[PDB]
RNA sequence: AAAUAUGUAAGAAGUCCUUGUUACUUAAUUGAACGUGGACAUUUGAAUGAAGAGCUUUUAGUGGGCCAUUUUUGGUAAGC
RNA sequence: GUGAUUUCUGCCCAGUGCUCUGAAUGUCAAAGUGAAGAAAUUCAACCAAGCGCGGGUAAACGGCGGGAGUAACUAUGACU
RNA sequence: UUGACAUUGUGAAGAGACAUAGAGGGUGUAGAAUAAGUGGGAGCUUCGGCGCCAGUGAAAUACCACUACCUUUAUAGUUUC
RNA sequence: GAAGACAUUGUCAGGUGGGGAGUUUGGCUGGGGCGGCACAUCUGUUAAACGAUAACGCAGAUGUCCUAAGGGGGGCUCAUGGAGAACAGAAAUCUCCAGUAGAACAAAAGGGUAAAAGCCCCCUUGAUUUUGAUUUUCAGUGUGAAUACAAACCAUGAAAGUGUGGCCUAUCGAUCCUUUAGUCCCUCGGAAUUUGAGGCUAGAGGUGCCAGAAAAGUUACCACAGGGAUAACUGGCUUGUG
């Protein structure tokens, strides 16, 4: 809800510390797909016939899921620090 | 649910026929490229089958036809090829005039004649033209074919009239209709069938219930209504 | 190709021409590349000068219009119209919307939409060239045209388009092509991550061709 | 602004006196926390009671409860 | 499927089913092809049916609206 | 039911592989004028053509690299549709 | 004679496929059901002046919203009379003056709050890192929330201070899995090298039955084990309603 790229919040790493402006984007998602154990043994049924694991998966979802607001410096050279904002909907700097 | 009707029957079960009660069999006999002799004493009455198969030559040493409406109790049949075109004889069709009639006829060459066995039906040849080695015949059925050249053919209209133009007056005479083929009559209105006997599916107040064309290609089982169609309505 | 050859596109080609000596007149030379080509809308761009340093080169007229006060702001200058009563019509939709908003520069108008461009006016005109960027439109579109037609710097926005500079006719090498990346910031790079987001372009003065890659 | 009920405290290891320890904060003879040496305890409101007292393991059943008097919730009411 | 004869088969193909050469184009699996690494491997493009688009189809499943005004006592509807 | 791969090998018409890119180039309303079009452009070349600082319109171009139509054009062995 | 690599046969892939197989169909409830959520929460009360405390008790709020609606210092003080009225003239809105906290603090209700905790300005990002301890069921269970410290690192003021999110009391989530942020740390077990896999610590991704199964009906053809724990009928209170 209006958040604002980059704006000193102190940080460390360290091999840094104090503040640091840190351009912070929110956290995307990332494929897995033949590498993830998960997979590694989550590829049965076991096996002429199947079914899937207990938990998949209807339930009753939330209807608001989180920012992963991912704050990072540049002179700290490191390292993409992630936070926790919990509030949807809403959206970067507007404002 | 049990195994519905249709599915039920086709193995032994319980249903084939008169097979030990009629006369002999269909067959134009075998196969030579130039006319042989057919006396034939006497028309057969068999059972199942209507219209008359009629037993005749028997030449070589001393066969039994179905015999299209021309029967002379020792009537004209000289057949096989080159043989005077008539009522009766069976010249191959691959010789005969452009707009005749045979009766019995054999899809393929040789093999006993049947296209158009039945009673009655003929299969006027209407055709004939473009034939490097073939020929344009109509069929009982309504649609055509290009049959091959020398092929049997009974030359004229099978016989058994209107074997029925009408009218089975009575439940009976269904009498026959069995005494004949398998125990087809009665039938069993389905759609009173319960649930798990036949698929029909009663229900309470009555109803075919959803659907009725029935998908071609459905589960030997799924199967049974309107087969699988291209309409509906009158 | 980010390599050594960048002073092959800028030294070694600063005096190809295509006749004899090099002539008698004044010099022309850049350094070609973008703006970012995001969708002129969500994320592209923001501020700080490289330079770079240029302006025009050949017409200005961009984009600005809201209301019948947007008018007279593109009265004492030059600029597209996005009319009144068509906004509940034609003033947006693929050819439409374009016309206001598809220029050459990008767009330095205001703000007035309400439940209306999800697929319309303020939408089908985004990565075509406009959708409502920073042109500090509030006192007008002039003085914040400053970035929408001269100084500049190089304002890059809407369809690609931007700028370079660093010298005259002969007398630039590792700076001439660092001449041509200093004639880039934040369009060649910015915030988190950007020292690259492409695959090519081009560039030259006047000459022939500059990176044969 | 009650009554009933409800926290604490009690004679007493307690004060009183002497100084000693450093990470603490005071500017420190500033204190803090801790500890030595020293005076007096059976103690002069609290009462009344002790079949010591403390402590450790373990392992049954139980988890459907129901009455009354007062104080009350619903409900015309109820052996609700 | 419906049930002698006799008469009589209204209108609905959007929905569900069925079913046709049909659609200038979008998905769409396995092998087969290309691209990239050192490969493992991971990106690609095209790709049968099917799907979705087009048509017919109700003696196929089944369907068959609702409110306003609206003179020549009065209520009234062939009216709109 | 449909595909691929095996069962499956004799011959014969036509693509694609080895082992290729170049020219006219833009039929709404307006600017004297070539609009799916981009911009680097103040210059290209001993001329000044067009520009351009002016520029309207739905979008401005000669120095032209290009994200994209039409017309226009070479095979000798295996290979494979 | 017909058929002529075709078809067929076989192996995987995809369509299709209630014909067939298996499998499931929350709970609390003045009896089951349709309904409502006292299934997770918060304020007020009910509740008997510490705490605790019941109903399908009464009156209401909760699955968000805030980059500032956070953080510090300045200033200032919030819904009447009497004055000046031109579109204003009941006033919508403008400027003067002289006194009950009647206003305002996002959102329910209650607490609280006046050189403020409200309003106008000024400057920031503490809504930060590491832990741990605490408090919240009379609390021994993890959770969310909140309190005081330590160590860092900032804000803000001249300072002393204050600030560890929205004045306080509501506004959220285990277990495998997956993704990511972390040293560039640990191992692939005959040695290596990279590629990959695996680990450690800090997060996001869902469980609302919110201590967290992944789940359609119908039976009047039906069936079983138990229920006066549980409804039709008698009796029973009670008698509103007659």
């Amino acid at each position: 809800v209006n958040v604002p790229k980059t704006r000193k919040t102190y940080c460390k790493g360290k091999t840094c510390r104090k503040h640091t402006q840190h351009k912070v984007t929110q956290y995307k998602a990332g494929k897995a797909s033949l590498f993830a154990q998960g997979k590694r043994r989550y590829d049965r049924k076991q096996s002429g016939f199947g079914g899937q694991t207990k938990p998949v998966f209807h339930k009753k979802a939330k209807t608001t899921k989180k920012v992963v607001l991912r704050l990072e410096c540049v002179k700290c050279k490191t390292r993409a620090q992630l936070t926790l904002k919990r509030c949807k909907h809403f959206e970067l700097g507007g404002e | 649910m049990g195994r519905v009707i249709r599915n039920q029957r086709k193995g032994a079960g319980s249903i084939f026929t008169s097979h030990t009660r009629l006369r002999q069999g269909a067959a134009k006999l075998r196969t030579e490229r130039h006319g042989y002799i057919r006396g034939i004493v006497k028309q057969i009455v068999h059972d199942s089958g209507r219209g008359a198969p009629l037993a005749k030559v028997v030449f070589r040493d001393p066969e039994e036809i179905f015999i299209a409406n021309e029967g002379v109790h020792t009537g004209q049949f000289i057949y096989a090829g080159k043989k005077a075109s008539l009522n009766v004889g069976n010249v191959l069709p691959l010789g005969s005039v452009p707009e005749g009639t045979i009766v019995s006829n054999v899809e393929e060459k040789p093999g006993d004649r049947g296209a158009l066995a039945r009673a009655s039906g003929n299969y006027v040849i209407i055709i004939g033209h473009n034939p490097d080695e073939n020929k344009t015949r109509v069929r009982l059925p309504s649609g055509a074919k290009k049959v091959i050249s020398s092929d049997a053919r009974g030359v004229i209209g099978v016989i058994a009239g209107g074997g029925r133009v009408d009218k089975p007056l009575l439940k009976a005479g269904r009498a026959f209709h069995k005494y004949r083929l398998k125990r087809n009559s009665w039938p069993k209105t389905r759609g009173v069938a319960m649930n798990p006997v036949d698929h029909p599916h009663g229900g309470g107040n009555h109803q075919h219930i959803g659907k009725a064309s029935t998908i071609s290609r459905g589960a030997v089982s799924g199967q049974k209504a309107g087969l699988i169609a291209a309409r509906r309505t009158g | 190709i980010t390599s050594s050859q960048v002073r092959e596109h800028v030294k070694e080609l600063l005096k190809y021409s295509n006749e004899t000596k090099k002539r008698n007149f004044l010099e022309t030379v850049e350094l070609q590349v973008g703006l970012k080509n995001y969708d002129p809308q969500r994320d592209k761009r923001f501020s700080g000068s490289l330079k770079l340093p240029n302006c025009p080169r050949p017409n200005m007229s961009i984009c600005i219009f809201g209301d019948a006060f947007d008018v007279d702001r593109a009265k004492s200058c030059g600029v597209d119209a996005m009319s009144v009563d068509d906004l509940k019509k034609l003033n947006k939709n693929k050819k439409l919307i374009k016309k206001l908003s598809k220029k050459y520069n990008a767009f330095i108008a205001s703000e007035v939409l309400i439940k209306q461009v999800p697929r319309l006016l303020g939408p089908q005109l985004s990565k075509a060239g406009k959708f409502p960027t920073p042109v500090s439109h509030n006192d007008d579109l002039y003085g914040k045209v400053t970035d929408v037609r001269s100084t500049i710097k190089f304002q890059l926005k809407k369809v690609l388009c931007l700028a370079v500079a660093v010298g005259n006719v002969e007398m630039e090498e590792d700076v001439l092509v660092n001449q041509i990346l200093m004639s880039v910031n934040f369009f060649v790079s910015l915030l988190k991550k950007n020292w690259q987001n492409v695959g090519s372009l081009v560039v030259k003065s006047s000459m022939g061709p500059a990176f044969r890659l």
